[PDB]
RNA sequence: UCUAAGCGCGCACCCCGCCUCGCGCCCCGCCCGGCCGCGCGCCCCAGCCCCGUGCCCCGUCGCCGAGCGGCCCCCGCCCGGG
RNA sequence: CUUCGAUGUCGGCUCUUCCUACCGUCCGCGCGCACCGGCGCGGAAGCGUCGGAUUGUUCACCCGUUCAAGGGAUCGUGAGCU
RNA sequence: CGGAACGGCGUCGGCCGGUCCCGACA
């Protein structure tokens, strides 16, 4: 038989796998197009959600009802620690697909960079870039690495700290993200202005002007074990209904004999 | 507008032939329409 | 044995290298979009696009896994010619390699053209004859053009080598004359004729 | 379609059937799909072959027209085209196949170890002159 | 494919004490097929069944292959349609090789087997005579056209294992 | 070991004689590299074969009997019958007597 | 059998060099290669006559002769005089208006029946747009090639297109009246 | 003559993108050590520019080195909060 | 023809997929298409096909509204319910 | 490409008719 009354799916299949995320933190993943003629412009910045405000706003918005009319809105305040560079990435584009072709860390990396390699800082041996620290500190072997990049390189990206002392949270440890480099004439001027900004700090004012629109990714917020009226939206069935009310009723038909990925079953939320 | 830029119109709009399936634009002295695979029905209008 | 796929129509091409793999030979193979599939493009796609369809209601990561790489194309291709399902078929499934452009592993590799399955030969001059590595790019695959960006720099690599082989082999000619003299006389045209 | 036609007096190189191997003569065209083949110094008797076991030859030999085995024969004794034909390299070839075909798998023996010298002999002399 | 001449009389009786001889010319693969076929030829014609009458001979003719001569054939095929009639034209060295090549096309062209068709007359055309274009084609002094099936050669990639080291030339 | 210089022709054990339904162990069909014609196996026929046993390293000997099709494929048979894990493995005809 | 010949006459002026199957024509209007690398045919360049010729016609190899030698005279006219497409705008109560931009390579068309929406068409590469100084209402599309100077004819005949109405009683647009082949 | 070659436009469909997951792999760190194998022209088929060969020995004597290319080897908890 | 040492039986509710023999939306095309609106085709299954009064209803019917196609899944859906 | 009446200026092969160098208003 049939539906009989149209109604849609309750819950987007796209958002499945509907799992805790693995992943530590929200990853940039794909980057902005790099459009190949702008002033060089790193593309991104980590923050950590400080608070929501009210913002009183004047709208210039020609043809709609608020043109020359006040507005108050919800804003979202993320505090952003200035993040310092500590490596760049270079990644040349290959058949297989945007595969490295070797990182060229800083000369000195900061004790909250460090602190994110080990699980207990105090307890360990603090042997990271040991070997490296002599390799380099000359700073001849960073600039030989750095035009390894320059030939083999086509996408270019800096790795960057935030310093979480400057943020009220008890991180302690850096987050490291990798920054893409974008805009420049070409990949030598690329490297050039990345060895400027390398060991030194970042600010959001740099990377991002007030009026542009920004993409925020971030884990969300976790609920547990939902229900499947919470989870995926479906309704509270009939209240003279024995065994219960809060659960989806068929989860199917006689065929296909199981249960297809389609039915709202509950699970992890948030 | 003009007759002639009229009449030309005339020849990419109206001037055709249209079989009874296809329902296609088949040139004017066309045996067999193409889309149609060659129904021999045809016929076209004006205003 | 490695093969360069240029030319070479997928069926007529796997049954043959599936035959020398349930043999105990292995065998690799290079450029594999620039092999063919007679047919229209249209029909082609079609029934690839069609294929791509069949995948399991309940569950789609327990259904028929459909890749759109070239290389795995064909491998699925002389994967329905190989029993995979028995230790003979998996090992033998094991000693295939798949590439699609001849690369940084099997460059220098030496290469044979199977004649038999290769397209001029095999079909008619007015056969609509697709490539694999154009189906691919509407099927799904996302590296046709990195592909071609990095065969374009192989090519131009060879043709430099090419000079330069050339040039030591004119100097091998004028080292013909040794006991390969007396061993080219014994052979080569008296009695064996090889 | 530009160079070899089969006109008649086109010698064809056999390659299947009854005899692979063997020179014949095109004495004349039946259908698209075959030619009436005569080869009186190569012991392939007036016969209907396929067009597709005949290989064209590059040499044509002037015949008479409905030429007869005799006058065949005649006519391929005063041409050269035999002669031209077995010193090119695809003769070289064919008269070297001769032999290769004359074997016994004692005589592939020994083959088979000069093989491996002429190969080893061949790396030598590429190291040689490396 | 054979090409045999078969002489067949109608049993003695009392009232034909002298029975009448038929000839028939009749092109079959094997002498027992061509008693076979000379019998149903009978049977329609003439009114002779086999059980009713004795073949006194059945000889094998064999025809010289010197020269590619146009041979013409007009048959009566039998299609699901029905009976039908068809002239054919073959140029080949012998007439029951020009039959052959004539049975093959019947074969392909119209799905008729052997039992099909049956054999009105057969006969040689002259160059002059040729009234189908495919016979008329070669049938002329000056015939150069380039090798029909270059392609063909691959019958050596059958043995050659198939690994060349280059891909070959027509 | 018995074998030290014998230069040898290759060859592969592409499997056992079988039908679909049945299989005879006892005779294995070998393929003779450049053998590609019924007509060319008479040349190989009633030669000593031989496959080297992969987990023994023992060479385990055999002859080579009637041909099993037109492509130069040949039947054979060993002093004792194949295990079937030596599938594709290189068999050995020797040039040299034994 | 049959070779199927058909035969093209070059004429004295312009040069034409056939390699491959890749046939350049140069010319004093202009140089252009046609591949026809697409089929099967035999081309002799000869003392002065382009022949195709397909051996072994079957039913559409029939058609390859004449079209390829058709295809080379056209070629032959366009590097000796070269083709001239006039294609007149037809207005009724709103005035259409075209106006030659890009160094004549390009047409903008504005107040097509009244609509806000423009539209902007790109001549092919080698094909050149222009509009017409005495009769008007008429642009006049020059080029060497006779397949890319119509198709840019209608790539700007489709591109005014009367949403749906009835186009018989609507007749506003671009229409090809005359492939004047003369000059240009 | 829209098609038989050739050619342009083109659907809320389709496929990819973005997005959700992700086996595995890559780079770097600490290290930076072992194991293996020896083998490169390109295009074109209605020019096919000289064709129709070659390899035919992975032990059967090849195992040097170098060069390319592979492959392996790494990398804690308990405990306390959230 | 299968099932009776038993496969719980109608309609709803709930939820999920599928089909096209397409109602609107999308693309062309024909009208006995001036406009508006209708009508007939070909491609098209992404989206929508709702709120209610009587009836166990499926249906039926009527009222409204962004005006509202038809069907498959053991006549989809009882250790899911009623 | 289970399939029917029914179509096809698809490509082959027939079977019977008329015009065709007297060249299918000049």
């Amino acid at each position: 038989s049939h539906r009989k009354f149209s109604c849609c799916r309750k819950g987007n299949l796209g958002y499945l796998p509907r799992k805790r995320c693995t992943r530590g933190r929200g990853r940039c993943k794909t980057f902005p197009p790099d459009v190949q003629g702008a002033p060089i412009h790193l593309t991104a910045f980590l923050g950590y959600k400080a608070g929501c405000t009210h913002v009183m706003r004047f709208i210039d918005h020609r043809g709609s009802n608020l043109h020359n009319r006040q507005a108050i809105d919800q804003a979202t305040i993320i505090d952003a620690p200035p993040m310092i560079c500590t490596a760049i990435i270079g990644y040349a584009k290959t058949p297989k697909g945007l595969r490295a072709v070797t990182t060229v860390w800083a000369a000195h990396i900061a004790e909250p960079a460090m602190r994110r390699f080990y699980r207990n800082y105090f307890h360990a041996e603090k042997t990271a870039f040991s070997t490296y620290m002599k390799k380099a500190a000359d700073g001849t072997y960073i600039k030989e690495q750095l035009g390894r990049l320059k030939q083999h390189a086509d996408v270019i990206r800096i790795v960057a700290h935030t310093q979480p002392a400057l943020t009220p949270l008890k991180q302690k440890k850096a987050d490291i993200m990798e920054i893409q480099v974008n805009g420049g004439a070409n990949v030598a001027e690329k490297v050039d202005y990345a060895y400027a900004l390398m060991e030194k700090p970042i600010s959001i004012k740099d990377v991002f002007s007030v009026g542009a629109q920004i993409d925020t990714i971030s884990i969300t917020r976790g609920r547990g074990f939902e229900g499947v009226v919470t989870r995926w939206g479906v309704t509270r069935l009939p209240r003279k209904t024995r065994r219960g009310n809060r659960k989806v009723a068929c989860i199917g038909a006689w065929h296909p004999a199981n249960v297809q990925y389609t039915v709202a079953r509950a699970g992890q939320m948030g | 507008m003009e007759p002639t830029l009229i009449n030309l119109a005339r020849e990419y709009n109206q001037n055709m032939m249209i079989c009874r399936h296809c329902y296609a634009r088949n040139p004017l002295r066309a045996t067999n329409c193409r889309r149609c695979r060659g129904t021999n029905l045809r016929k076209k209008k004006l205003s | 044995i490695v093969i360069d796929c240029k030319g070479h129509i997928l069926g007529r091409l796997s049954a043959i290298v599936a035959k020398e793999l349930l043999h105990g030979h292995e065998v690799a193979l290079v450029r594999c979009e620039k092999a063919i599939i007679s047919g229209a493009f249209r029909d082609v796609k079609a029934h690839y696009l069609k294929k791509m369809h069949k995948r399991t209601n309940f569950n789609h990561l327990r259904g028929p896994f459909h890749f759109r790489a070239p290389a795995e194309i064909v491998r699925r291709t002389i994967r329905g010619m190989i029993p995979y399902k028995t230790v003979r078929g998996s090992d033998a499934m094991s000693r295939l390699r798949v590439y699609d452009g001849i690369p940084p592993c099997c460059a220098r590799y030496k290469r044979v053209v199977c004649p038999s399955a290769m397209a001029y030969l095999c079909l008619r001059p007015e056969r609509r004859r697709c490539e694999v590595g154009r189906v691919a790019h509407e099927i799904g695959w996302q590296h046709a053009a990195d592909v071609e960006r990095y065969e374009k720099r192989r090519l131009e690599e060879c043709d430099k080598w090419y000079q330069d082989k050339i040039q030591i082999d004119k100097k091998i000619a004028e080292a013909a004359e040794k006991d390969a003299e007396l061993q080219r006389i014994n052979a080569e045209l008296a009695k064996y004729g090889y | 379609s530009y160079h070899r036609f089969v006109e008649a007096g086109r010698l064809v190189y056999l390659g299947d059937g009854p005899d692979k191997g063997k020179l014949a003569v095109i004495v004349d065209i039946l259908s698209t799909a075959a030619v009436l083949i005569d080869g009186p110094t190569t012991g392939v008797k007036r016969q209907v072959v396929s067009l597709r076991w005949a290989m064209l030859t590059d040499q044509v030999i002037n015949i008479s027209e409905k030429p007869t085995t005799e006058q065949l024969k005649k006519e391929i004794e005063a041409s050269p085209a035999i002669d031209t034909f077995m010193n090119s390299v695809w003769g070289k070839k064919i008269q070297q196949q001769r032999l290769r075909a004359k074997a016994t798998f004692e005589d592939m023996g020994k083959i088979a170890k000069l093989r491996r010298e002429r190969k080893m002999a061949m790396k030598r002399i590429a190291m040689s002159i490396k | 494919m054979q090409k045999y001449i078969v002489y067949g009389r109608r049993l003695p009786s009392e009232k034909f004490p002298e029975p009448e001889v038929f000839r028939m010319t009749i092109y079959a693969p094997n002498e027992i097929v061509a008693k076979s076929r000379f019998w149903y030829h009978l049977k329609s014609l003439k009114k002779i069944k086999r059980t009713h009458g004795e073949i006194l001979d059945c000889q094998h003719i064999e025809e010289n292959g010197d020269f590619v001569k146009n041979f013409g054939v007009l048959l009566r095929y039998r299609s699901r349609v029905g009976q039908h009639n068809m002239y054919r034209e073959v140029r080949e060295t012998t007439s029951a090789r020009a039959m052959d090549k004539v049975y093959s096309e019947m074969a392909g062209q119209c799905r008729a087997r052997y039992h099909d068709i049956q054999i009105i007359n057969v006969k040689e055309v002259a160059d002059e005579d040729v009234r189908r274009e495919k016979v008329a084609m070669f049938t002329q002094k000056g015939v150069r056209f380039p090798h029909p099936c270059p392609y063909v050669h691959v019958k050596r990639a059958a043995r050659t294992a198939r690994f060349q080291d280059r891909a070959p030339h027509v | 070991e018995e074998i030290k210089g014998k230069t040898f022709l290759p060859a592969i054990f592409v499997g056992y004689q079988r039908s679909r339904a049945k299989q005879r162990e006892n005779v294995a069909l070998v393929k003779v590299s450049g053998i590609y014609t019924r007509a060319e196996t008479d040349k190989v026929l009633g030669r000593l074969i031989a496959i080297i046993h992969s987990k023994s390293g023992k060479p385990i000997f055999g002859k080579i009997c009637r041909p099993h099709g037109n492509s130069g494929m040949v039947r054979a048979r060993f002093y004792t019958n194949l295990p079937g894990q030596l599938m594709g493995h290189k068999v050995r005809v020797f040039y040299d007597n034994i | 059998p049959l070779c199927s010949s058909m035969t093209i006459k070059v004429p004295t002026d312009v040069e034409c060099t056939i390699n491959k199957r890749v046939v350049t024509v140069k010319g004093k209007k202009g140089t252009l290669v046609r591949d026809f690398s697409h089929a099967p045919l035999d081309i002799t360049h000869a003392n002065d006559t382009i022949s195709v010729a397909v051996w072994f016609p079957r039913g559409k190899r029939n058609a390859l002769p004449r079209t390829i030698c058709s295809h080379i005279e056209n070629m032959f006219k366009g590097v000796t005089y070269g083709f001239e497409y006039k294609m007149r705008l037809a207005y009724a109560h709103f005035p259409i208006a075209a106006t030659v931009v890009d160094n004549n390579k390009a047409i903008e068309i504005r107040n097509f029946m009244h609509q806000i929406k423009t539209r902007r068409i790109e001549c092919l590469p080698g094909v050149t747009i222009a509009m017409s100084t005495n009769v008007k209402d008429e642009l006049i599309l020059r080029g060497i090639s006779i397949e890319d100077v119509s198709h840019t004819a209608a790539r700007i005949h489709e591109s005014l297109k009367v949403p749906n109405k009835d186009l018989r009683k609507f007749l506003d647009g671009c229409y090809v009246s005359s492939r004047g082949l003369q000059e240009q």
